[PDB]
């Protein structure tokens, strides 16, 4: 075990492996701040978008008006409004 | 009055001199990495930054003035504390989970935790130095050193060795030993102070290395990358501090911390032993320790190797012709009972002597005398106090009535003057000497040293007089005559508190300054200075030891010291008194419990029919009325066919009694000899039965130190093999003779003895729990006596007695014996070294005995270091290597006791003893020197502390740190 | 163990550590709603975009738009916006 641990620690001593473990722990702390409780409706909407994007066959101007489009682009603008706090 | 407002709330200050002292008593959070109450303020860590009236100041040094508005919570004070901590963390690497100092008591660890620190502003940079692991007992890790100077304060101003200093003038400051030499080669006396006071692992005991933690055993090759991985990964300090705290908590399963009282000398140091299984990790001293505080010497701090020595006796030995047979405990006890009963029936009870050990506990002394008087029926009991301060107790009994020191070690550190007569105080009572050295070095206490050898106390004394061997009473009587006749004696004291004054002044008649200058050799002019210093000092403590008592007039010279103190009025008041420094760890307690031929416990005379009758009712048997033999007298009675048996416990009599050729001759004649010891001592070789006894760490009990301070022992280890603690053995021997004793713990022995001994009436194990102590006389109400004779002297009229004493000329050996062989001990070694030679770290720096030769005598006889010579006296001869040093002068040499063969000092000594107390005159030994070999390796290695180079100074020199360009006070970081 | 658990619980009692564990459990519930079965083609397309991005002003935005490769992506992006709306 003394040799196995010696090999293990010596190979993990690289600053590439240290960063991987450092950011893995910090990633959980980041996820703790992220309010995933209120993500429920957003995930259901992004789910419905993925479903419609698989059924495929100046158009940018024509498409920017549809009732389905307006709900999404206004929600996208509402998301940008939220990112303006202190 | 002194009213202060801390953090808004107003409060009344009590006796706190500093702001930090008040904050601590008020339970207000404030970092203090470099503050240790035993050392005082240092101003090095800069973490106690509080705002004293808007000004950011270090609270440890800030004096608490009346009407001060101190704040310890504003964002600026906290931002200043963290700045100071950042510099500590830049000089100290936190690796707690894999650090041996992560035992919950690490001041850096708990300060980082207390301060809710998660990041480190200044990254840890390694210092450009390697670890100084040269010393056998401790090591320096400069990379972990925060330069707090706690070790420097301890070495300089507490221990007063002056080895440690901090090179502030260097690019990267570092703790220096002497003029930056390796620890092992320096003047470091190995006291342990520096590791004890260090707030982190920077100065640690080698015993702790790899042992204390669960992950500290991992080789540094694997552990170093683990620390580097963890350092990089780390999210915050609090996360990995929690992991380290859980591991620190787990250590409680393996590491056992037990309070004990030092088995070595009479200073009575108590401390905790840290043990993982049978391994002693470190001796951890505690501030609550009544006699020593955080102080220790090499013996108590690091000299415990003997307890685990492979040479430890684990099975009783019964002599089978030309060898010892290992035998069962039952057969050894049955043989002792059969032979003791045989000699008691055929030759009487007085044909059996019993020797108590002053290494053993109070209860063990009590049981040895209960066996001798209550079971065997003889008063033939005694202890090593016979060769020791028996003349000093005779002197105190004649004048002040109590067989103990006048006060505590605290009174010695308080004294205006300390008169030291024939006492190597820093080597024989090291922790007691640290109080004198500190008082002289810092408080300006006057120290007078009367001695024939220039030791540390002589080198540091205000006045070092060198009287001729045995002439001490001549100058002592002359000081009293001059002070009485010049009107400088305390006549108000002598009046209402003393008796026999006119008869005393009549006996002082021959001791004029001319006579004193003629006999002692001390000139009249310096004799005036001694008398003026003694007289003008408000409080004088007179400390004497074997230089005074190991003489034919030892009892009288001791009486002269007490008489002088009576004259100058130095009794019944703090800072003054008679202090005959008690030898062994428990010599005071062994005598306190009746291990003397003339007295029962509590010093109650044996011939006192009223005392005897009290013990007869309690013990249920008649006590012998006639006194017994002394320890010295016992060998004479074997030679004259009067003593057929001897039961000697923990005493190396075959080497420590005077004239060991005559001692050994009496051992061959002796019918039955039982030696009870932890090792097969020189004495044990002459035994018919050897009983394996267990040392202090393997038993419970109490010890009474030089201050009459009864202290309790807790069991560190269980008794090794079949070795039993001495009380258990004595009890089992008595039971084999039909005693029917039913003790289960030494506390049962103490309860019986406290009822009988009046000076111990109020002592109970409950009053001695933990670091608690009691100084005798202790009345039944538990009220002790820290300072004796405050109200009255213990005589029918409450008055002390001046005792007429005469000079008894020291024994002259003959004109052919021109060398006066002075003898004693060494700081590091305890007697012949049965205990200290087992410590390999002590052996490493002091491997052997040596004969100190003066440069004068070495020039005359052509002696160099290592020259084998032969000192020959009319009693025997020693062959010993030589060591030249100005510690000895002219034809007086010095032969320490640390040898068990060819160089045993007691081969030279004669059986001539004190006229009143039979204490062998060891300081009256003459011999003739014959060169045997010219070339030999020096008996004292380069690494011995005596080959050092101290760097004396007051404090840490923190002003040198502040003088640097890089120093920026944390408080000053405002704009 | 009583002390180890005491230290562990006392250090984790922080509101910051409680949120980290709360959102970690909530994250799995969010993933349960997310239809990752239909993500297969979208992941293959985002994979092909990353591959082409490795191989390295106002006038160019006009030229690049309506390109055959671009039109397929911007129409799929518009189809995703159409889905988000109920
Ligand atoms: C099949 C292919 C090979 C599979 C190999 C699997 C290897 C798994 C791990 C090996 C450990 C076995 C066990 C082993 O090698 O034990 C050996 C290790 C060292 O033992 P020593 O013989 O040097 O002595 C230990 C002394 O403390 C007391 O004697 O003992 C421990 O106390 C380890 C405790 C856990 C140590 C935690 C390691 C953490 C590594 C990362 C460090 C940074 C953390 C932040
Ligand atoms: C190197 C460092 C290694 C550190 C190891 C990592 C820590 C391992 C766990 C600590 C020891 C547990 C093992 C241990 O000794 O625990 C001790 C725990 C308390 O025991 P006591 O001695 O106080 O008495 C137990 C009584 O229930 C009955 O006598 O006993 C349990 O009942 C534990 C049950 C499982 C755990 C309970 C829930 C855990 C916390 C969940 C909520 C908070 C989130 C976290
Ligand atoms: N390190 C250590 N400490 C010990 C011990 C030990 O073995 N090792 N043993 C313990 C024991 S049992 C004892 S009793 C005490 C002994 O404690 P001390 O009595 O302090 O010790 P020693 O060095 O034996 O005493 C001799 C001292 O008296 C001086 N001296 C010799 N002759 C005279 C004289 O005629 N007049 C004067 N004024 N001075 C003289 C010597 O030069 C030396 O300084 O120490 C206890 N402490
Ligand atoms: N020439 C000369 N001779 C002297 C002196 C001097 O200055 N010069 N000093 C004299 C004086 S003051 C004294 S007190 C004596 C010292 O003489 P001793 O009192 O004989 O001293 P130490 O050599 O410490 O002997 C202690 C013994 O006790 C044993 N021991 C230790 N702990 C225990 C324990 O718990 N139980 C048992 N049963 N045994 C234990 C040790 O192994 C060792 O054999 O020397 C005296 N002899
Ligand atoms: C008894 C095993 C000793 C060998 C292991 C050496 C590691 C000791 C742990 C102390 C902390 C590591 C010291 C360091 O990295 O500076
Ligand atoms: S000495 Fe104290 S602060 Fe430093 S690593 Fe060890 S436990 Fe932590
Ligand atoms: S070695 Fe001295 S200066 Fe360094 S941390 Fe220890 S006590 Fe402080
Ligand atoms: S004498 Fe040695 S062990 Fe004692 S404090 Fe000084 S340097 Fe440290
Ligand atoms: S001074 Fe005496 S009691 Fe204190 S540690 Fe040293 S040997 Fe032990
Ligand atoms: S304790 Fe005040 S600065 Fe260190
Ligand atoms: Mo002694
Ligand atoms: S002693």
């Amino acid at each position: 075990g003394d040799k196995v641990l010696d090999i293990l620690v010596k190979k993990a001593d690289t600053e590439e492996t240290a960063n991987t473990l450092k950011n893995l722990l910090l990633l959980f702390g980041t996820l703790g701040m992220l309010d995933v409780k209120q993500l429920e409706p957003l995930i259901l909407k992004v789910n419905a978008g993925v479903a419609s994007a698989v059924e495929q066959k100046f158009d940018i101007i024509r498409s920017l008006k549809d009732p389905e489009i307006n709900k999404s682009i206004t929600l996208l603008f509402s998301f940008l409004k939220g990112m303006g706090q202190d | 009055k002194k009213t202060i407002t801390i953090n808004g709330v107003e409060m009344e200050a009590s006796e706190e001199q500093t702001v930090l002292q008040l904050l601590n008593n008020s339970s207000i959070e404030v970092p203090q990495v470099c503050y240790h109450p035993s050392l005082g303020p240092i101003e090095t860590c800069d973490t106690c930054i509080v705002s004293i009236n808007g000004e950011l100041k270090r609270s440890c040094s800030a004096e608490l003035k009346d009407g001060d508005v101190i704040d310890t919570l504003s964002p600026d004070v906290k931002k200043a504390q963290v700045i100071g901590m950042d510099k500590i963390l830049y000089n100290h690497e936190l690796y707690c989970t894999v650090c041996d100092y992560n035992n919950g008591g690490c001041e850096i660890h708990n300060t980082v935790k207390e301060m809710k620190i998660n990041h480190q502003s200044i990254p840890f940079d390694h210092k450009p130095y390697h670890k100084d692991e040269s010393h056998p007992f401790y090591r320096y890790d400069p990379d972990q050193c925060i330069l707090c100077g706690r070790c420097v304060e301890a070495c300089q101003d507490v221990q007063v060795t002056e080895t440690l200093t901090i090179d502030w003038e260097r690019k990267r400051p570092r703790v220096i030993w002497d003029n930056d030499v390796p620890i092992n080669e320096s003047s470091c006396v190995s006291c342990g102070h520096c590791s004890t006071v260090c707030p982190c692992n920077a100065m640690m005991e080698k015993g702790m290395e790899g042992e204390a933690g669960y992950l500290t055993g991992i080789n540094n090759e694997t552990l170093r990358p683990m620390i580097e991985i963890t350092k990089g990964v780390e999210t915050g300090y609090g996360s990995i501090l929690a992991i380290s705290d859980m591991e620190s908590a787990m250590r409680d399963e393996r590491i056992k911390k037990t309070k004990t009282v030092c088995t070595y000398c009479g200073v009575g140091c108590s401390f905790d032993v840290w043990t993982k299984g049978r391994d002693i990790l470190k001796v951890e001293p505690q501030e609550e320790a009544p006699a020593n505080g955080i102080s220790t010497c090499v013996k108590g701090k690091f000299g415990w190797d003997f307890v685990n020595s492979e040479e430890r006796l684990t099975k009783p030995l019964i002599r089978e012709g030309d060898h010892f047979r290992e035998a069962e405990w039952e057969e050894a006890l049955l043989l002792i009972a059969s032979k003791f009963t045989e000699l008691k029936e055929a030759f009487g009870p007085d044909s059996l002597a019993f020797i108590t050990s002053s290494k053993c506990t109070n209860e063990e002394s009590y049981l040895m005398q209960k066996l001798a008087r209550g079971v065997i029926g003889t008063n033939n009991v005694d202890n090593c106090s016979r060769y020791c301060q028996s003349p000093a107790t005779a002197g105190l009994f004649r004048t002040v009535g109590y067989g103990g020191d006048s006060g505590s070690i605290t009174d010695i550190a308080q004294a205006d003057l300390v008169l030291i007569i024939g006492s190597n105080t820093s080597e024989s009572h090291p922790v007691l000497s640290t109080r004198i050295k500190r008082a002289h070095k810092l408080r300006g206490q006057k120290v007078i040293v009367a001695d024939i050898r220039k030791h540390e106390m002589a080198e540091r004394s205000d006045l070092f007089v060198q009287p001729r061997a045995g002439s001490d009473i001549v100058w002592l009587n002359a000081i009293a005559k001059y002070l009485i006749e010049n009107g400088k004696a305390d006549e108000r004291f002598l009046r209402e508190r003393v008796n026999g004054r006119d008869e005393y002044v009549k006996s002082l008649a021959p001791y004029t300054l001319e006579y004193a200058e003629e006999k002692t050799g001390i000139d009249q002019e310096t004799l005036i200075q001694m008398a003026e210093m003694i007289g003008q000092a408000d409080s004088v403590c007179a400390l004497w030891a074997m230089g005074v008592t190991q003489h034919i007039g030892g009892s009288d010279t001791s009486t002269a010291i007490s008489n002088l103190l009576l004259v100058t009025g130095n009794y019944g008041k703090p800072g003054a008194g008679s202090y005959p420094l008690r030898g062994h760890n428990n010599v005071q307690g062994a005598s306190d419990f009746g291990s003397m031929p003339d007295r029962l416990p509590g010093y109650e005379k044996v011939t006192d029919e009223q005392v005897r009758q009290k013990y007869e009712r309690v013990w249920g048997v008649p006590l012998p009325k006639e006194p017994g033999m002394t320890n010295h007298e016992m060998i004479e009675k074997i030679h004259s066919g009067q003593l057929k048996a001897m039961y000697v416990k923990g005493e190396e009599m075959g080497l420590v009694d005077s004239n060991i050729n005559h001692v050994h001759a009496a051992y061959e004649k002796l019918d039955f000899f039982v030696v009870q010891d932890i090792f097969l001592s020189r004495t044990a070789e002459f035994a018919d039965v050897v009983l394996p006894a267990s040392p202090s760490l393997e038993k419970e009990g109490t010890f009474t130190n030089t201050e009459r301070r009864i202290q309790r022992l807790y069991q560190v280890f269980e008794p090794l093999g079949e070795s039993k603690p001495d009380w258990q053995i004595i009890m089992e021997v008595a039971n084999k003779l039909g005693a029917g004793w039913l003790y289960e713990h030494p506390a049962d022995i103490m309860e019986e003895a406290a009822k009988l001994s009046p000076i111990y009436a109020g002592v109970t194990y409950e009053r001695l729990e933990g670091y608690n102590s009691l100084q005798w006389p202790v009345n039944a109400d538990g009220k002790d006596s820290p300072l004796l004779f405050t109200e009255r002297f213990p005589f029918p009229d409450g008055k002390a007695i001046l005792y007429p004493v005469q000079w008894t000329e020291p024994k002259e050996f003959g004109e052919e014996y021109d060398i006066h062989v002075n003898n004693g001990r060494l700081l590091e070694h305890f007697h012949e070294g049965n205990l200290t030679y087992k410590s390999k770290g002590i052996s490493e720096k002091t491997p052997e005995v040596f004969l100190e030769i003066s440069p004068e005598l070495a020039a005359e006889r052509g002696i160099q270091d290592g020259t084998l010579v032969r000192l020959t006296s009319p009693f025997g001869n020693v062959k010993v290597k030589c060591l030249i040093t100005d510690r000895v002068k002219g034809k007086e040499v010095y032969l320490p006791m640390n040898d068990s063969g060819e160089a045993a000092i007691n081969l030279l000594t004669g059986s001539h003893a004190d006229k009143d107390t039979d204490t062998p005159a060891y300081k009256e030994t003459s011999a003739k020197m014959e060169i045997l070999k010219h070339d030999g390796i020096s008996p004292l290695p380069k690494i011995n502390h005596r080959n050092g180079n101290p760097q004396p100074q007051i404090g840490v020199q923190v002003h040198k740190k502040w003088a640097r360009k890089d120093y920026i006070f944390p408080g000053d970081a405002v704009k | 163990g009583d002390k180890v658990l005491d230290i562990l619980v006392k250090k984790a009692d922080t509101e910051e550590t409680a949120n980290t564990l709360k959102n970690l459990l909530l994250l799995f519930g969010t993933l349960g709603m997310l239809d990752v079965k239909q993500l297969e083609p979208l992941i293959l397309k985002v994979n092909a975009g990353v591959a082409s991005a490795v191989e390295q002003g106002y006038f160019d935005i006009i030229r690049s738009l309506k390109d055959p490769e671009i039109n397929k992506s911007i129409t799929l992006l518009f189809s995703f916006l159409k889905g988000m709306g109920q």
